[PDB]
């Protein structure tokens, strides 16, 4: 049950995505295989490409969601959001909220 | 034009600090794509979908690695980013010492591939299909790392 | 015997991921402690005093590397641990799928291995002198990677 | 020229270094050529082998000098070391003494 794919291999994985879905090479060692996705994993967001829709990798260091390459949007497990960027501390003059991991005045 | 000759080496570092290692065999040949050369390197399958000039950054790879290139049914991907000329420019230029398409799935490929013999890559191209292309996708579908060894007899 | 042609090859990688890159040219001898075969690496020096089998153990390397391996004057290594021969083997065993000697200050050591007492490793042993050794080691001394191509023609 | 050294070389660094020191092999890269030191780095021992008298590495994970291949005298920066073994936090049995970092 290769998912989400128009074409699909054991030796590929999936290929060509089906619809909308966004296509994401997956590398384990060697082997790279492609994924027909919905949403995509850390560190990448949905890319409208001129091949097809295809994931690509959020910019911003330590950065788990985007809306575009260059502004984060979840920032990563531990760290905190601030102007599209992404911190373990925050900047002088900001203080931490660690419930929404955001930062303040 | 050659007959390439295709060595899978699996290895292990012996905790003797030595090594042990099983060699696979197979054959291909030589596209008039690229160089009639020998070559060696860390194996790298790619996807070909991987290999798009459309993206403007990729991941990056070691220099050195010997690509494997599983081609798809020519009727699964309406129009690639490039040819698979194109795909082959691309491996070589980030960072592959050869590049080594199974063409089982595909065999124009070859009209395509030798079809650029004027303007020859810097390194080799070569392609497989049959039973010597499957073992090859079976080593690199089932080991965590294999070096590859293409000689010109 | 046969003549080995060497390409020293230096590389950097643009940040887009491609990697461009500088060959260096060099030729040398394959002896026959050594097969006859083509061969590729990324490079490691190793001091010829670093190559006896005595120590417990040492520090491992990534399988596949092309070992070079610049002698010195034989009277400041007198009594040597193992044979040239010896060392190659032993550079094998610990992953080299190669072996480079600067026999430039020792030209004993070419004797010595093409006249093997020890029965013949199935990688190339290679050797250099002259401006093509001088040519490697300058390349070898001064940058942090490089990779070599060793081709049997 | 070279330090601790009675042969010499540009590619190969020392060469079978003055018996009083210790003979390392240091790595750069790609790089490997002898240093003929006072006292080996952390890691390493003074050992005679056969050949000549040349720092080794301690079979002890973390332990920054050694006495023999497998027995542990002193433990890197923030570690615990005692019976030649080094432990990263002083195990379950006994107490530390952070003022000698023991077990
Ligand atoms: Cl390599």
């Amino acid at each position: 049950i290769c998912k989400g794919c128009l074409s699909c291999s054991k030796d590929n994985g999936c290929s060509r995505c089906q619809q909308k879905l966004f296509f994401f090479l997956r590398r384990e060692g060697m082997r790279q295989y492609g994924e027909c996705l919905h949403s995509c994993p850390s560190g990448y967001y949905g890319h409208r490409a001129p091949d097809m829709n295809r994931c690509a990798r959020c910019r911003i260091e330590n950065c788990d969601s985007c809306f575009s390459k260059d502004f984060c949007t979840k920032c990563k497990v531990g760290f905190y959001l601030h102007r599209g960027r992404c911190f373990d501390e925050c900047p002088d003059g900001f203080a931490p909220l660690d419930e929404t991991m955001e930062c303040v005045e | 034009k050659e007959t390439a000759f295709v060595e899978v080496v699996l290895f292990e570092s012996s905790p003797s600090g030595d090594y042990t290692t099983h060699t696979t065999g197979l054959t291909g040949r030589f596209s008039r794509a690229g160089a009639m050369l020998s070559a060696e390197g860390e194996i790298v399958q790619m996807h070909p979908l991987g290999l798009c000039n459309n993206n403007d950054e990729e991941d990056l790879y070691e220099y050195g690695w010997v690509g494997v290139v599983k081609l798809e049914q020519p009727e699964l991907d309406p129009k690639p980013c490039l040819t698979v000329l194109g795909k082959a420019k691309r491996a070589v230029q980030r960072g592959a010492t050869a590049v080594i398409f199974d063409v089982s799935e595909n065999p124009e490929a070859i009209d395509q591939l030798n079809q650029g013999s004027e303007d020859p890559l810097k390194r080799p191209v070569v392609y497989v299909k049959g039973a010597d292309a499957i073992k090859l996708m079976n080593i690199v579908n089932k080991q965590k790392v294999a070096r590859a060894r293409i000689q010109h007899l």
